[PDB]
């Protein structure tokens, strides 16, 4: 035995048990978000063993809840949050991707084909897979209309499925309509998005888009309007914290021979107030700063009618501004010598009204002079959905912004992922041999997907499934159109039709950074026969 | 590190979890429901009906049952009346919909079945609609104060929550402009309204007893400032290297003092409302100008008083102006017994309004503000929105006996959902029967033939002995409430009837 | 700092009360838990659970009688349904699980009406006025012609549906042995006879069923014994072999050496003496059923005579009844009206085991007799055993008249029950209607569990049921073997009547009682 190096707390697993410690690791951490995916999918909740609940069907946020214990299981709940940074959706889906492509992987070493082998089936059959995609993405060019589409499609298997066609125009319309930037000769809609808010009660269909930027604030005192619009206001974000004043650190004070010590008291306050008021002097229609108001300097700001918010969020009067046309000052100086502000700094809009929202209440800003002003103020039973139901949001919002920076779109549904599965073992395997019995399992390791779509509905599905196959490798083979290909999966409804037909579309840019990147990962713990753990560091414990 | 529970194994622990909540709010129903003496912690202990309360002081370990509770409060504050009976629904509402998750095809099957039936229902929610003159709201205002204990002066209240509703006086009321003290003793009937704000606040000015007791034409300053001896914002050190610069720095003390209250004279002053206490320097330069003194006032407070008087708050007394005093027709600060008080009220044109109650112990007053609440909120709810329902019930029976039209009317697998929403608001009435039988099911039948062809009111009288008809009655529940407490019901069902997993771990990793 | 709530009335140790529309939604969901278990166990396209015993032993069943026969439950309501299935299985062999279905969904539908806003003691009056209206129906709605007992004619035909349903696949083969093992009895008929022998070895389908039990033991005897014989006459008794042995107080003295000498003589005497006596009869074979003395055992494996060792008092019986003796205490004295012919007592051995049997009779025929089942798993050859018991009960319905008239099973019956039931309540006036159109949408188990089975949208094979009432026979039912809705009177699938009706009567007794306690006072450890 051994002596090998070195023990307690540090061991090392070899060949198999590793290569099967590692598939059983990543079963494990797809297996359990396995049902999610797919119309036909539901949610499910986490509990912070503490009593409180959080109910998801994302399968990023859900994966970051179970804690990820082990390398090869964190390693896909790492892949998941990867997903998210290309695209936003169907992290749910690339983590089982990848787990079948080791499963299936290992599943072949079991038969000593050994790694290196496989490691270059996935390596080639990858490649080979876009190319198929040059085929089906590309339709998906010219097809306001088909984007609405997406943006649905990325409701279904989510809470958000019922009122789909409802909130399916909220997302569009709010970036389409009003988030557009330019940067560096660049034309992108917020990778950042817009804000977006939960209203706790109140009806499900019932969420209020908004003209504007919805910055959840309260007046400073409530001696200020709630309300100020008719039209061209006043705007101003100023992030000079205009509160007080206290001496420069570094710059104490003694006094003598006065009798002085009040000839400066007030003076510390009167530089305050000279900059409140040089500001007040140019519109201070409404006054935003990110530091806050003091009472002092609300009194002010008050008695002449001027809306102002103690401390904003900062990535709020940025947004804000930008739209506004106003500019977010950061210090009173501006050149020398000036005080200083000029009524070019302040912004234009149209109405500033403090709205209300059940025991609530937040300040909304309608209409800009740049008009990229959109935020989405949810409203439903619970917290508990209220949130989730911003998930889907978030997670919405994302597929369209990568839909419109990038033309090509691809037919989902298991559309897909069920041509590759025909096309590359039909006509993939040219080289033969073993790399064969590589390249097919990587192409039957995409099935995986298509099966659970249908697996998710109690029924017996296995032919539902089985019908997609025949339909799909009808495209070429066997034995001027019109094409009988292209069709998909209606969970909805049992028997295949047309996805191109219906709403359903996921963006290309996502069917391939998710089949990528699930390549990876597989890759990666393949190469693995060998994990030496060594234990961490011990309280001293010391018997002396 | 722990299990987990998934599939319709656990589908079921969701539900019956829910129907768990509800069962204890079923004798809490307006008409005689009794009152639940809750025992909490620290050493909390209410007793009322109010759902969003007996629920709120009461916890709960699973899931879907603290999906439950909290619709409690998330409906309470949209209309803040529909506090019990949303739960009653929102649980109801499973039971009678889960032999069609099994039986039927899906979860999800259920939701879209879900959505044509709250569309549907609100409409039929809407059919019966009244409307309100904006008096009269003294007749629905009634039904809030009805079901606590407040039926015994039902009168009483109404009125005096109606009134402090008119004072304020924007299109929307703000109650956080309503201020609500509770002095213990006397009789309920004994709970004036003041148009003003009463204060705790003892014989003011803390320095003699000299300070007015009350003046008539008060005219107010209320002030954020400090009016004490201001010290340097930015950290000063003093350098005494004179021999006698320590008495004239002495002397820059009481003199900033005096020159403080000095400029807050000229504005004619006799009262002023300062958030902080004063300095007993600039406590007697002022006293020698007959003007009263109240300090410690609370911030909310002096936001009260800065409407019924009508003056500005401003800081730094320098820069004052003759729009920051106020008119005001009195402040007498009589004694609650053993305990001082003093009372500010008048003013024309005024928001403010503080409703000082009467009764019992602490805890009786309690119970009638929170019922009290419920009124001054339902009125809200109803002068928001100028329109009203069918109450008694009969609303319920109405979307139940059109649905079910609708049931028969559908060609489709997913005809048992909308069936199951309908079957669940006749289930509203039920107890309103069942809190005052023997017995409420043989009352249902007689429902469903009158609305039929008895017209959309008439439902079940909480008297009670059975079947009445409500616009008959006099209890018309504001169309608001029974608008969201139905959807509150429906939406969160929908929520955790897409729930099929539940994990009993968080990282948060 | 309090608080604390008192405690109102107290007792002694600790007690649990429950108040009864509580615990009715409590307990009629504890009731619910077995429910989904059963479910899936009954019928032939099913499942078998698994269970390990308090002592480790591990059981594979379809039976629902035997998974709660193994199972150690707590709730005082679910003991109810759980003594009703094994109240059942002793009295009747089939329909266990009819019992729990209908008693769980019974108690599952009575709730609607609970809640509605019935009382329990309207709900009994309801259910119980349609058990009586349930069981007449039935006892005409057979219209299966009660076919007259011969041969394995209509046995074959009765018992496949009682094997079929748990051990499916097999049906055919399987009934096969039982009818088998039964025309062997020349027809009052003993149920309890045939007995049952699994030995390791090969597939169940080389498993076989000879006239006449077989004996896991070797012949007596020692080198001495047989074995092996041609249509020997045997002769079969209780008293031990061995010399008279004291049943009281009793021992040996010698006196002089005379007595020594001669005492160790005078056995030997006795011993060969008795033997040859009972040798001399033309006994072929000495079945011992109690005690083998060696000391006289000398004399019978010399002249050619087996011995078969000392079985169990109870099972001397079904030998003799098979040999045609008679058992008779005390030794010697034998009663050729009390002797008994035996056709063959070989020695053959199945998985290499040393084996005796009674195989084949010339010959008087045995009027006992067992089935050898080879198997690979002692879990399946034990459950195998059950689906024939349960088919020995079949055939013991069947023996006693005139329970030997057949029913549509397959749901078929259990279906056309369900609008039957329906009109009886339609056109009864009072509350009890709603109480009676519950126990007739009750009957919805067996249907729909069927469909359920085999992957059938249940939303579709319910439907066509309905359509289906055919009246034919019906001539309506469900076989997961096909497509939509099939045909009971083809695949010659029935289900005896008798026992479905005292399946829908235990169980409409057990759902009453259930729903008849209100408050149930359970002690502690
Ligand atoms: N074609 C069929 N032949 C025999 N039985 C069938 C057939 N189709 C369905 N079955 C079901 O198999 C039997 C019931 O299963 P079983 O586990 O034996 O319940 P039980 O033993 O309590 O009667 C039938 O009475 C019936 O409901
Ligand atoms: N209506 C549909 N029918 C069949 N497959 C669909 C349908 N809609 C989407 N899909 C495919 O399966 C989906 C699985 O859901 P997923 O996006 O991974 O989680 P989520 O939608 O909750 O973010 C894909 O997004 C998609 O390519
Ligand atoms: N006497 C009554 N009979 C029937 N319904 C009533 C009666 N009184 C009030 N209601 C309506 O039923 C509602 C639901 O109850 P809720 O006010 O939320 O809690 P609670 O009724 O216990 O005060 C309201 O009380 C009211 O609009
Ligand atoms: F796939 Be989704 F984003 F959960
Ligand atoms: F609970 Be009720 F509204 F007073
Ligand atoms: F279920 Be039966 F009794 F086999």
């Amino acid at each position: 035995s051994r002596s090998d190096t070195l023990f307690l707390g540090g061991e090392k697993i070899s060949g198999d048990d590793i290569r099967n410690q590692n598939v059983l690791a990543t079963m494990a951490v797809a297996n359990v978000v396995k049902s999610s995916l797919g119309p036909v999918g539901l949610d499910k909740m986490l509990v912070d063993d503490i009593g409180d609940f959080t109910v998801t069907n994302d399968g990023a946020t859900i994966l970051s809840l179970l804690d990820v214990q082990h390398p090869a299981g964190k390693i896909l709940v790492e892949l998941a949050q990867q997903q998210d940074r290309e695209i936003g959706d169907g992290t749910t889906s690339v983590v089982i991707i990848a787990s079948e492509l080791l499963k299936r992987a290992n599943e072949l070493v079991k038969n000593k084909i050994h790694p290196t082998t496989i490691i270059t089936g996935f390596r080639v059959a990858l490649r080979e897979a876009i190319r198929f995609i040059n085929e089906v993405l590309s339709t998906s060019v010219d097809t306001k209309e088909t984007l609405i589409n997406i943006a649905k499609t990325s409701m279904s298997s989510k809470i958000i499925g019922a009122d789909s066609d409802f909130f399916s125009n909220m997302v569009v319309d709010a970036l389409l309509a009003v988030k557009t930037q330019n940067s560096k000769g660049e034309i992108k809609y917020p990778v950042k998005a817009v804000n977006v808010l939960k209203a706790h009660g109140k009806s499900a269909t019932e969420s209020l888009l908004v003209p504007g930027y919805a910055l959840n604030c309260t007046v400073a005192s409530q001696a200020m309007p709630k309300r100020i619009a008719g039209g061209n206001v006043k705007i101003a974000c100023l992030d000079l914290n205009l509160q007080k004043a206290r001496m420069a650190m570094g710059v104490q004070i003694n006094i003598d021979d006065p009798e002085q010590l009040e000839q400066i008291r007030k003076r510390e306050a009167g530089i305050v107030l000279e900059r409140v008021k040089k500001i007040i002097d140019a519109g201070a229609q409404v006054v935003l700063t990110t530091k806050g108001i003091d009472d002092l300097c609300l009194k002010e700001f008050v008695e002449a009618k001027i809306m102002g918010v103690r401390r904003c969020k900062k990535e709020d009067l940025r947004r804000i501004a930008r739209a506004t046309g106003a500019t977010l000052v950061s210090s009173m100086s501006n050149l020398e010598g000036e005080e200083t502000f000029e009524s070019s700094y302040l912004g234009l809009c149209d109405e500033v009204v403090q709205a209300k929202f059940s025991d609530d209440e937040c300040i909304l800003i309608k209409g800009t002079s740049k008009h990229s002003s959109s935020s989405i103020i949810l409203r439903g039973a619970n917290d508990y959905s209220l949130d989730e139901m911003e998930r889907s949001l978030h997670d919405s919002l994302s597929v369209v912004k990568r839909t419109l920076e990038s033309g090509n779109v691809v037919p989902g549904g298991g559309c897909v992922e069920a041509a590759l599965n025909i096309y590359l073992d039909n006509f993939a395997t040219t080289v033969g041999s073993r790399e064969q019995l590589a390249i097919a399992e990587f192409a039957a390791a995409l099935l995986i997907i298509p099966k659970t779509l249908a697996v998710n509905a109690a029924k017996d599905s296995s032919e539902l499934v089985a019908k997609l196959r025949s339909y799909h490798a009808a495209s070429q083979m066997a034995k001027k159109r019109r094409s009988y290909r292209n069709y998909g999966l209606d969970l909805i409804r049992g028997k295949i039709v047309d996805e191109i037909h219906a709403g359903v579309l996921e963006p290309t840019i996502s069917k391939v950074k998710s089949l990528k990147s699930a390549l990876e990962a597989c890759v990666a713990i393949l190469r693995i026969d060998t994990m030496i753990t060594v234990d961490p560091e011990p309280p001293k414990e010391d018997p002396h | 590190g722990t299990d987990a529970s998934q599939g319709k194994g656990q589908i079921i622990s969701n539900i019956n979890a829910c129907v768990a909540v509800q069962e204890a709010l079923k004798p809490t129903l307006g008409p005689l429901g009794s009152d639940i003496l809750i025992v909490t912690s620290n050493q909390k202990t209410t007793i009322s009906n109010d759902g969003a309360t007996i629920l709120k002081l009461l916890d709960v370990v699973h899931p879907a049952a603290k999906t439950l509770v909290d619709i409690s409060r998330a409906q309470d504050a949209e209309v803040g009346d529909g506090t019990t009976s949303v739960t009653i629904l929102a649980g109801e509402l499973m039971k009678e919909a889960k032999p069609f998750l099994e039986e039927g095809i899906s979860s999800h099957l259920i939701m879209k079945g879900y959505r044509k039936a709250v569309s549907l229902a609100v409409e039929k929610i809407n059919e019966l609609a009244v409307d309100i003159t904006s008096e009269l709201l003294e007749r629905c205002a009634r039904t809030a104060m009805s079901s606590k204990l407040i039926h015994n002066n039902a009168d009483f209240f109404v009125k005096m929550c109606v009134d402090a509703v008119l004072s304020l006086d924007r299109n929307d009321l703000d109650d956080k402009l309503i201020g609500i003290k509770k002095i213990p003793g006397g009789a309920m009937e004994e709970s004036l309204f003041i148009n003003g704000v009463a204060f705790k606040k003892t014989f003011s000015y803390a320095g003699f007893e000299q300070q007015p007791k009350k003046f008539n034409n008060p005219k107010i300053l209320s002030l954020n400032v400090e009016l004490e001896l201001k010290a340097e914002k930015d950290n000063a050190e003093v350098r005494v290297e004179h021999v006698e610069d320590y008495q004239a720095i002495v002397d820059a003390e009481w003199q900033l003092i005096f020159e403080k209250l000095r400029q807050v004279e000229e504005t004619g002053a006799n009262i002023v409302l300062s958030k902080l206490p004063i300095g007993d320097l600039a406590t007697q330069f002022f006293a020698d100008r007959n003007i009263f003194c109240a300090g410690r006032v609370s911030a909310d407070d002096m936001n009260r008083v800065i409407q019924a008087v009508g003056g500005s708050i401003q800081s730094t007394t320098s820069d004052i102006k003759p729009e920051h005093l106020g008119t005001c027709a009195l402040f007498e600060e009589m004694q609650i017994g053993s305990e001082r008080y003093n009372l500010f009220q008048g003013c024309p044109q005024a928001k403010t309004c503080t409703l000082l109650l009467r009764g019992g112990a602490e805890q009786v007053i309690a119970e009638v503000e929170r019922s009290l609440h419920d009124a001054i909120m339902i009125v809200k709810r109803a002068l928001q929105n100028k329109l009203i329902v069918a109450g008694g019930g009969a609303t319920e029976m109405e979307v139940s006996k059109c649905l079910r039209d609708y049931s028969k009317t559908i060609a489709g697998k997913q005809q048992m959902i909308i069936n199951a929403f309908a079957k669940a608001l006749e289930v509203i009435p039920r107890q309103l029967c069942e809190n005052a039988g023997f017995d409420a099911i043989e009352i249902l039948n007689k429902l469903r033939l009158a609305h039929s062809k008895g017209e959309k009111w008439y439902g079940v009288v909480f008297e009670t002995e059975n079947i009445g008809d409500n616009f008959a009655k006099f209890v018309w529940e504001p169309a608001l409430v029974k608008i969201n407490a139905l959807n509150s019901a429906t939406e969160a069902t929908n929520l955790i009837l897409s729930v099929d997993e539940t994990i009993t771990n968080k990282g948060s990793e | 700092l309090p608080q604390n709530p008192n405690a109102g009335l107290f007792k002694q140790g600790y007690n649990s009360y429950s108040n009864a529309d509580g615990q009715i939604i409590k307990s009629i969901a504890a009731i619910r838990e077995l429910h989904q278990m059963c479910l899936t166990s009954m019928g032939p396209c099913g499942r078998n659970k698994i269970i390990v015993n308090h002592l480790g032993k591990i059981i594979i069943t379809n039976d629902a009688a035997t998974m709660l026969r193994e199972l150690d439950i707590v709730h005082p309501a679910v003991k109810v349904l759980v003594m009703a299935t094994e109240q059942q299985k002793i009295d009747m062999g089939d329909g266990t699980n009819l019992v729990m279905i209908l008693a769980g969904e019974l108690l599952n539908v009575s709730e609607k009406l609970i809640s509605m806003g019935l009382s329990a003691v309207e709900i009994i009056q309801g259910y119980n006025m349609a058990r009586k209206f349930t069981l007449k129906e039935l006892d005409e709605m057979v219209v299966g012609e009660i076919t007259d007992k011969n041969d394995k004619n209509e046995l074959l035909k009765m018992i496949k549906p009682v094997i079929s349903s748990k051990k499916y696949g097999s049906e055919d083969i399987l009934s096969e042995l039982v009818s088998e093992a039964v025309s062997h009895v020349l027809p009052y008929f003993n149920v309890d006879s045939i007995r049952v022998v699994k030995i390791m070895g090969g597939s169940l389908s080389n498993s076989t069923v000879i006239k006449g039990m077989v004996f896991n033991r070797e012949p007596e005897g020692h080198v001495k014994s047989l074995s092996e014989d041609k249509k020997h006459k045997v002769a079969v008794f209780t008293c031990p072999l061995d010399i008279a042995n004291t049943e009281t107080k009793g021992t040996v003295l010698l006196h002089n050496a005379q007595e020594m000498l001669d005492f160790s003589k005078g056995e030997e005497k006795q011993i060969d003496a008795m033997m040859k006596e009972i040798a001399d009869m033309g006994v072929e074979c000495i079945v011992a059923g109690a005690g083998v003395g060696e000391l006289a055992l000398h004399y019978l494996n010399r002249y050619g005579i087996l011995v078969l060792k000392v079985p169990s008092k109870f099972e001397l019986r079904r030998l003799c009844r098979v040999c045609g003796a008679t058992p008779l205490p005390r030794l010697g004295a034998p009663t050729p009206e009390e002797l008994g012919l035996v056709e063959t007592v070989k020695t053959m051995e199945i998985g290499g085991d040393r084996v005796t049997v009674f195989k084949q009779e010339q010959g008087e025929i045995s009027r006992t007799s067992t089935i050898i089942l080879r198997g690979a798993t002692q879990n399946n050859l034990d459950d195998i055993e059950r689906a024939i018991d349960d088919g020995v009960a079949a055939v013991k319905g069947l023996m006693k008249p005139s329970g030997g008239k057949l029913l549509p099973g397959a749901g078929a019956t259990e279906i056309e029950l369900i609008s039957r039931i329906t009109k009886y309540g339609e056109r009864t006036p009072g509350l009890l209607q709603l109480a009676i159109k519950q126990f007739a949408v009750a009957f919805e188990v067996v249907p729909r569990t069927l469909a359920e089975t085999a992957g059938l949208d249940v939303n579709e094979v319910l439907p066509n049921l309905y359509a289906a009432h055919n009246v034919t026979e019906p001539g309506a039912v469900k076989t997961d073997h096909l497509y939509k809705g099939v045909d009971i009177d083809g695949e010659s699938d029935e289900g005896v009547k008798d026992i479905r009706e005292e399946n829908i009567y235990d169980m409409l007794a057990t759902k009453k009682f259930a729903i008849n306690v209100a408050t149930e006072a359970a002690t502690t450890v």
